[PDB]
């Protein structure tokens, strides 16, 4: 079967997982308490899709997920919330303090004594799996528990499951908006884990999603619920190829084969085109060409970077709903003529295309309108280097005076390791600047 | 406020018997004042290059060209520093490095007394000069103390009582000092060696995954030197008072290296904190010495984190004002210890990092 | 569970602790007899942070009370919430310190410290996962200084890795109550600098100014000042007891706010404050709370932040609000007042949000600043100290208790060093050789 395991680390991961599992349960017709009346009414089909759920003899469906965090305060909301009966009781809470925005704490002084249990639960989930394809690790840069425990967990998973894919859906610090003082240290220290052990790291920015919510959706005071719902929509669009039928399906291995030219540049941007309110859902055709053009607009990107300041090297478009390949080919032909959208000379093919028949689903109480057609773009571009460089500057401004360093070295961290991470990160920037140069 | 220049020295030891028997490889190269290290895991990427004041290739014992003999190391560091101490100004030498590296060789040297460390050679020169210059008017006095710092608590090694935590006070005129610390007079370098051996017997050590008796505490040997001149005058007074400190810094420690919880983790955290504070204070001192020496403009009073650790606090008089500093870092040459050596090199990068190349 | 042990010493500390326990019991809906009569299930979700459970479905606060004068205990027992506390935790002597730091530290407090530490050990052993301590005292110079610092040192020695928080009332230049405030304040600030992780500076002058100008009270009393300090204390640790969109543990605040070990003196603040006359004329939104929080007159430390620079800031909001507004307001505050913020930190405003506001408010906010202006407070004390130490104004009362003279000098030196630290980052440029 086609089966993927989701892992949520930290508060950001837990809340994004709440949104994601709300979306999946709405998609597959599973009630919050795990039952599905559809199978009893029909007596056929395969709506208990193995991509995310496991069936028991009583008709109850258990999600293939593991929630991890050192704070008990965010998981206990789930354990006493609406979905308390959906998940297995093994929610893996560490009954201690948080990593407290310290990478060292989350990594190797309190992240231990729970990593063994987490790996045991992951092994238990994988043993029930027959055709396990990859992992979907949700976390967030900048935080302590997220960065540190993700580093430890990905290292152990690469040791144990070195062949399987490992996708990341992480949140990157914004240029100006941030909710922590020591955030750049954790974000820079996360470079080793997001480089060596990750196979394809998707990054999003809070400022960009706030701008999208303000402009497109006309929500002037959005909260984290809207951000989590948008990220859930993108993840569902990525993963839909393994569940529903389609004219052209795209597996995870196909993503990894088409999007990354070289091993070290697996950091693509992601975006979602038909983000529009119900009021503005009218007055708009929302054809294939319009959404395909809306993908390339610099204002709709979910990371505060300018694609116009770089060169595209690999694009992948996943269409959902009433989409025919003729319109997609016409849209690609229209795109290739525009001069603002510059492609590297060494990738003349350009685009990967996938189409799926299942349209998007509207979450009740949400903000996205019902749309017959939708598309999700993944794009490998050099402009992401800009989104790194600014953060790099911030790190220097705090490392010149060794500010906040004593907290990290008080938990089994060598000071020089900071520099080591910085050095590695610098190489990444140069590597990106190496690939965008025109051939000779 | 005269400033204190700091000299950074690195030295490489030969292969031990176990490493010599095994097919180990050298990873360290030296050219003038530049030292480069090559990763064995991916040798094809690049060697990381660093710059220090002195780089010492003591790798091959019978080598004829560019061998940093112990007498050479003395002549660069200990001779000049002893001469500075003779003028009446404070002195402090530091030793850093991981276990299995040098340290003991650099400071003490071999027991056969054919090749000696900085400590016994410095003591011999001190006492020979004392016997040479002691006329009817001169009077030279030497005293020694030896203490340890462990979780920011001071303990005495010479005195065999119950090892309580001694109290640290601040004389308004004489600066920081330790209350109820044993101080003894000495008449030869043999007495110095005896007291140092007795103190080293009493230091705090513990068993970890890196060594069975890894050091768990810093230790300092203060040599107090006093000069009295009975000149042809009606008022004879102690002309000058100077101190010489020899510091044995315990090496850095990582969490994964020592998985034990409780005491060992707290010891490692305290050692790491003291080490970063010492790095900061030495780097600030190096920068402040460099600036005025060329500009000769005293910018207000600057600042320096004296009160961040007991080690930097008690060495406040020696570290800065008017003194000299120097640190020697020991390096293993075997690929097997590569990461460890790199960490040592990184700590040597502080103290007015040289850029060059 | 992240569980805290609360200690209080002296008249000021005990009264602030009584008001604080009243506020906390009201927040959790605890009957003064100890029973529970709350409205929601979240109140008992995290009751173990401050309370232990008895077999009769009663909740006993995890508080320990200390005073060498028994009278302060009696007024606490003969009060609205007197019966709530455990009788065994009323540790006290029968001889006052007499505003002598030496008596509270060396002569009298040294005998009661053993019993106090035994009670603290008993309380801590019952805690399944202790987080830190919370001491309420004052630097007037009686029990709160001497016994406070002695207990701080002893607890730090016993429990090195736990958090140590203290809410301390400083002396003031314009309002004074004892003649020997500077000596005791300096001697206590020495130990506070040595052995604490967070110290929230409180000034009677600032609280009186808040009462007169912001709350428009005509006859303020100590109850109102205790009420304000209690509101700040609850707001600091709100995130440990309730869920939120972005949590802030005590250790999170300690890590984000303290760049270097010695710079851990904080200026607290609270919003909203409307005086009950212009309440109906005020629109309550996140921008209004942000405007009131950063206002100079709202600070509780009696130090103008405009005379220095902010090393760090933390804002803990309570209530249902959108985080885009909060982040935009913090960014706007940083950009519009860029001169008053340190520049070698790219962003120095920690943010936290909680979904459970106070009982009778739609939304509120707690402020914790860390700025160079606090040095002014220390400088004032130092000046007064010199004015008494050059002539030995009242030293014979201290030296009679076995205190050496040199210790005073040591404390002064340490105090001066701290000022120099806070002076290092104050200048808004470094170019000139
Ligand atoms: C607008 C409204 O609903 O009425 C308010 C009110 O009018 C004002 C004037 C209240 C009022 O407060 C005061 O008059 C006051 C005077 C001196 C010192 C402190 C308070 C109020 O008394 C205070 C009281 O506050 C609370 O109930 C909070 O929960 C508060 N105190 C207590 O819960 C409490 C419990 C037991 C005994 C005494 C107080 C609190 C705040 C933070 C954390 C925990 C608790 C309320 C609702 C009001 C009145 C009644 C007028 C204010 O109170 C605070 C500090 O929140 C002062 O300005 C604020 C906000 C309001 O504008
Ligand atoms: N988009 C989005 N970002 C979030 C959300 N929750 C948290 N974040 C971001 O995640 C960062 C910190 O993540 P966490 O590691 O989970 O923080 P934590 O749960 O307190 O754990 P520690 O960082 O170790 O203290 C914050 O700076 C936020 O910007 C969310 O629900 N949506
Ligand atoms: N805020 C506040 N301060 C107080 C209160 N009672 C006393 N103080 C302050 O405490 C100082 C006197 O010290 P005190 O606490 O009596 O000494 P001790 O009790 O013997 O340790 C004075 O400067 C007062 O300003 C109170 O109820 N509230
Ligand atoms: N010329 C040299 N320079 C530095 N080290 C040397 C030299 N010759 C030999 N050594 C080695 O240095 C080692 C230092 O001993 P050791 O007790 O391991 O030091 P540490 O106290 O660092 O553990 C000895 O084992 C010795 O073999
Ligand atoms: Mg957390």
């Amino acid at each position: 079967m086609r089966e993927c395991i989701s892992i949520h680390v930290g508060q950001a991961g837990v809340q994004i997982g709440n949104a994601c599992w709300e979306l999946y349960c709405l998609e597959h017709g599973i009630q919050p308490d795990g039952q599905m009346p559809s199978d009893k009414t029909i007596g056929g089909g395969d709506d208990s899709f193995n991509t995310f759920f496991s069936e028991t003899g009583a008709g109850k469906h258990v999600p293939r997920a593991v929630f991890v965090d050192l704070e008990p305060t965010v998981i206990d909301e789930v354990r006493t919330g609406t979905y308390r009966q959906l998940f297995h009781p093994e929610q893996l809470i560490t009954g201690k303090e948080d990593a407290a925005n310290n990478y060292a704490r989350g990594h190797y002084t309190i992240g231990k004594e729970i990593i063994d249990l987490v790996l045991d639960r992951i092994r238990k989930l994988a043993d029930q799996c027959t055709g396990l394809q990859g992992f979907l690790v949700f976390h967030s840069f900048g935080g302590g528990t997220g960065s540190g425990f993700t580093s430890l967990l990905m290292e152990r998973l690469s040791v144990d499951y070195g062949k399987k894919s490992k996708l990341e859906f992480s949140i990157y610090p914004a240029p100006q908006v941030s909710t922590a003082v020591v955030e750049p240290y954790n974000s820079i220290l996360t470079t080793h884990t997001t480089l060596e052990h990750s196979d394809c790291a998707f990054m999003v920015d809070n400022e960009a999603i706030y701008d999208i919510c303000r402009r497109n959706l006309d929500i002037e005071r959005p909260t984290y619920t809207n951000l989590n719902r948008l990220i859930s929509q993108i993840v569902s669009s990525i993963t839909a190829s393994l569940r529903f039928d389609g004219a052209l399906n795209v597996d995870l291995t196909e993503f990894q084969t088409n999007l990354v030219p070289y091993p070290r540049i697996h950091f693509p941007l992601a975006t979602y085109a038909p983000v529009i309110s119900a009021e503005k859902a009218y007055h708009e055709q929302l054809s294939v060409a319009e959404i395909t053009n809306a993908c390339f607009e610099p204002a709709n990107q979910m990371v505060k970077c300018d694609p116009r300041h770089g060169k595209y090297m690999a694009c992948c478009l996943l269409y959902r709903g009433d989409v025919v390949p003729k319109d997609v080919n016409a849209a690609i032909a229209t795109i290739k003529t525009k001069r603002s959208i510059q492609f590297v000379d060494w990738c003349p093919t350009g685009f990967k295309v996938g189409i799926n028949y299942q349209p998007p689903t509207v979450v009740p109480g949400g903000d996205l309108a019902k749309v017959q057609r939708a598309v999700c773009m993944l794009s490998n571009t050099t402009a992401i280097a800009e989104a790194w460089a600014r953060l790099d500057h911030k790190f220097d401004l705090m490392y010149a005076k060794r500010a906040f360093v004593h907290w990290y070295v008080g938990e089994g961290m060598e000071e020089g390791e900071f520099s080591e991470a910085r050095e590695d990160m610098a190489a990444l920037e140069k590597d990106y600047e190496e690939v965008g140069v025109d051939s000779v | 406020m005269a400033g204190a220049s700091v000299k950074v020295a690195v030295r490489v030891r030969p292969f031990n018997s176990r490493e010599m028997s095994r097919d180990s490889k050298c990873i360290i190269q030296m050219s003038g004042s530049t030292t480069t290290i090559v990763n064995p895991k991916q040798p094809k990427e690049t060697p990381k290059s660093f710059s220090f004041d002195y780089s010492y290739w003591s790798h091959t014992s019978p080598e004829d060209i560019n061998y940093a003999s112990q007498k050479q190391v003395y002549r660069d560091i200990g001779e000049e520093m002893l001469q500075h101490a003779f003028e009446g100004y404070n002195v402090c030498i530091f030793a850093y490095g991981q276990t299995g590296a040098g340290k003991s060789y650099t400071m003490m040297g071999k027991q056969e007394k054919d090749q000696q460390g900085i400590i016994p050679q410095l003591c011999e020169d001190l006492f020979s000069r004392i016997n040479d210059t002691t006329n009817d008017n001169m009077s030279y006095s030497v005293e020694v103390s030896y203490m340890e710092i462990y979780c920011e608590r001071v303990r005495d090694l010479l005195n065999p009582k119950n090892k309580g935590n001694l109290r640290v006070r601040e004389h308004p005129l004489l600066g920081p000092y330790v209350e109820d610390l044993s101080k003894l007079a000495v008449t030869s370098y043999n007495d110095i060696q005896d007291l140092m051996d007795s103190g080293n017997k009493a230091r705090t050590v513990a068993a970890t995954n890196m060594n069975e008796t890894s050091s768990r505490s810093h230790a300092v040997f203060n040599i107090i030197f006093t000069q009295k001149r009975h000149d042809a005058e009606t008022n004879i007074t102690t002309e000058k008072v100077s101190k010489i400190s020899l510091v044995d810094l315990a090496g850095s420690e990582r969490a994964d290296s020592t998985g034990a919880k409780g005491t060992r983790l707290k010891e490692g955290a305290n050692i790491n904190k003291s080490l970063t504070t010492l790095g900061k204070v030495i780097s600030a001192l190096a920068e402040m010495d460099s600036g005025p020496n060329k500009n000769k403009k005293k910018k207000k009073t600057d600042f320096i984190p004296y009160r961040d650790s007991v080690l930097t606090w008690l060495l406040r008089e020696n570290l800065g004002g008017n003194s000299r500093t120097a640190m020697v870092a020991a390096l293993s040459p075997a690929d097997i210890n590569y990461d460890e050596t790199l960490s040592t090199l990184r700590y040597a990068d502080r103290a007015k990092q040289i850029r060059c190349n | 569970m992240r569980e805290i042990v609360h200690i209080q010493a002296g008249q000021c500390g005990n009264q602030i602790g009584a008001k604080f326990w009243e506020v906390i019991s009201d927040e959790h809906g605890i009957d003064p007899t100890g029973s529970y009569h709350g409205d929601s299930d979240l109140q008992l979700e995290r009751i173990n942070v401050y309370y232990n459970e008895a077999t009769g479905n009663k909740y006993v606060p995890r508080a320990i009370l200390v005073d060498l004068e028994p009278g302060t205990m009696d007024s606490v027992r003969s009060g609205p919430f007197g019966q709530i506390f455990r009788p065994d935790n009323f540790v006290f002597g029968q001889s006052g310190a007499g505003n002598n730091w030496a008596k509270g530290h060396y002569t009298e407090g040294a005998e009661l410290v053993d019993s106090v530490l035994d009670v603290v050990r008993k309380e801590s052993e019952s805690c399944d996962c202790l987080q830190g301590f919370q001491l309420t005292h004052s630097l007037g110079g009686g029990t709160g200084s001497g016994m406070g610092t002695l207990l701080i040192s002893k607890i730090r020695e016993e429990y090195p890795d736990r958090i140590m928080n203290t809410f301390s009332v400083m002396p003031s230049p314009k309002v004074s109550d004892t003649v020997v405030e500077p000596y005791n304040a300096t001697l206590s600030v020495h130990q506070l600098v040595e052995n604490t992780d967070e110290t929230y500076c409180i000034d009677n002058e600032a609280l009186y100014d808040i009462c007169f100008r912001t709350l428009k009270l005509t006859t303020p009393t100590y109850g109102d000042l205790n009420h304000l300090v209690s509101a700040t204390m609850s707001g600091v640790t709100t995130c440990l007891r309730f869920p939120g969109q972005l949590n802030a543990d005590l250790r999170k605040l300690a890590v984000n706010m303290v760049p270097f070990p010695r710079l851990h003196f904080f200026m607290p603040g609270f919003a909203p404050l409307t005086s009950r006359g212009s309440q109906q004329y005020r629109a309550l939104t996140v921008p209004e709370l942000t405007q009131q929080m950063f206002d100079s007159k709202n600070m509780m430390a009696a130090c103008d932040p405009r005379h220095g620079r902010y090393l760090t800031v933390a804002a803990i909001f309570r209530g249902r609000m959108s985080m885009k507004e909060v982040d935009e307001q913090m960014l706007n505050v940083q950009n519009k007042n860029s001169s008053y913020f340190v520049e070698w930190i790219p962003n120095n405003v920690k943010t936290a949000v909680c979904d459970i506001p106070p009982r009778g408010l739609k939304m509120s906010a707690t402020f914790i600043g860390n700025s160079t202006a606090i040095q002014e407070l220390f400088k004032r004390i130092s000046e007064q100290f010199t004015a008494m130490f050059r002539r030995k104004a009242f030293l014979h009362w201290y030296t009679g208790e076995g205190m050496d003279e040199m210790e005073f000098t040591e404390a002064e030196s340490n105090m001066n060093d701290l000022v120099s630290e806070y002076q290092q980052y104050q200048d808004a440029t470094a170019d000139e050789q």
